[PDB]
């Protein structure tokens, strides 16, 4: 998913952006149920064209 | 791009027409039909802090299509209604803005998203139920209606 | 007032935007008679797409 | 700081100012679309007990902008919708209080 | 961030306030459902302008 943000676009702002938002989520521990909405707003932002 | 609005009795060919467009151009195509559409809550998402949330129409619009300049038909543009329940036309006006449209903010996605190289095509029967600053930011072409021969 | 935006401001936008580049070009009376007969408007949209 | 609305006909150029004062004046910019809105959550925010909630579009606003003094363009704020359900307009009274 | 806490800003009741919830998530497990509501609480409170 890093690779994935790093490849498609994207404009600075909105990259800095989701940077952020993985830095958070690789710090939780997986199946919470905030680790799920963390993550699939990285889908839909990784999935639109940039 | 343009943003056009095609106005005419029924029967004539408005629907159809978008697609050919959008095939004699080689770019892709996507309906959205706007018939019947009463909450504000399809154009743009809700939050992600709600347990079911999801973008918007247009969003889910450009994930389908793989680029950024397609051919979006909005269809039926005056048969949406602004009653109580939910008023879409109004946040409509932030879609089509000509000058404005290149930030759109959808309320699932936090960020600005650009939609000023799509090629918008809505279709009407009649002008007169579409709001005056909707209006006002399309340019109308009409569609008569056919002669005997 | 809409004759002077459409000389100022309007005109030169949308003849760069076209490709034309010195290659056409409109009087002031041709921008008068666009105003009063192809126009009933009290904004500069309806102008700028004529 | 002033507290205006601009009112007139629709192609006169009320959204193209905010830009355009914001440049004259060296200050940062930043721009809400409201019109339509109708969720109460999207002023202030949820209270950080339930699972995904963030502050208003206010708070979100000023920290994109660096500053303390922006200038915030408040578009369509006659659009908004209030009834039984859905009043965003009444919590927008504690944001344009020119004195609390 | 305890000195970003006292360096930016910012009034000296919200400040105590702060100071106060990290002393609380110093206290909690590297995890946690609990600990990343009160981390994400501070990076709001140090990144919003005072
Ligand atoms: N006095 C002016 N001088 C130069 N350009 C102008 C002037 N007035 C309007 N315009 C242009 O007219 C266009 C429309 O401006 P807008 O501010 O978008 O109108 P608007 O009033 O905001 O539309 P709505 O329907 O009310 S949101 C912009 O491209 C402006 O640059």
């Amino acid at each position: 998913l890093r690779k994935k943000i790093e490849e498609v676009g994207m404009p600075e702002a909105v990259k800095t952006k989701a940077l952020k938002e993985l830095d958070r989520l690789e710090r939780m521990q997986q199946g919470s149920p905030e680790a799920t909405v963390a993550r699939t707003y990285l889908d839909w932002l990784t999935e639109v064209p940039w | 791009a343009p943003i056009l609005v095609l106005v005419g009795p029924p029967g004539v060919g408005k629907t159809s027409l978008g697609r050919s467009i959008a095939r004699s151009m080689n770019r892709k195509f996507h309906r959205i039909s706007l018939g019947g559409v009463r909450d504000e809550a399809e154009i743009r998402g809700h939050r992600r802090t709600y347990i079911g949330a999801m973008p918007g129409k247009l969003i889910h619009a450009m994930k389908q299509v793989g680029v950024i300049n397609p051919v979006i038909l909005l269809d039926e543009i005056d048969k949406m209604s602004s009653d109580w329940r939910g008023d879409p036309a109004s946040a409509m006006l932030e879609v089509l803005d000509p000058e404005q449209n290149n930030t759109f903010t959808d309320h699932y996605l936090d960020v600005p998203y650009d939609l000023s190289k799509v090629f918008f095509i809505t279709t009407a029967n009649t002008l007169q139920t579409i709001p005056r600053p909707l209006l006002d930011r399309m340019e109308v072409i009409e569609i008569p209606g056919y002669t005997n021969m | 007032e809409k004759q002077a935006i459409a000389r100022q401001y309007l005109w030169p936008k949308q003849v760069r935007e076209s490709g034309m580049e010195g290659r056409i070009e409109v009087t002031d009376a041709a921008i008068l008679r666009v105003i009063s007969e192809y126009t009933r408007e009290a904004g500069v949209r309806g102008l700028e797409r004529e």
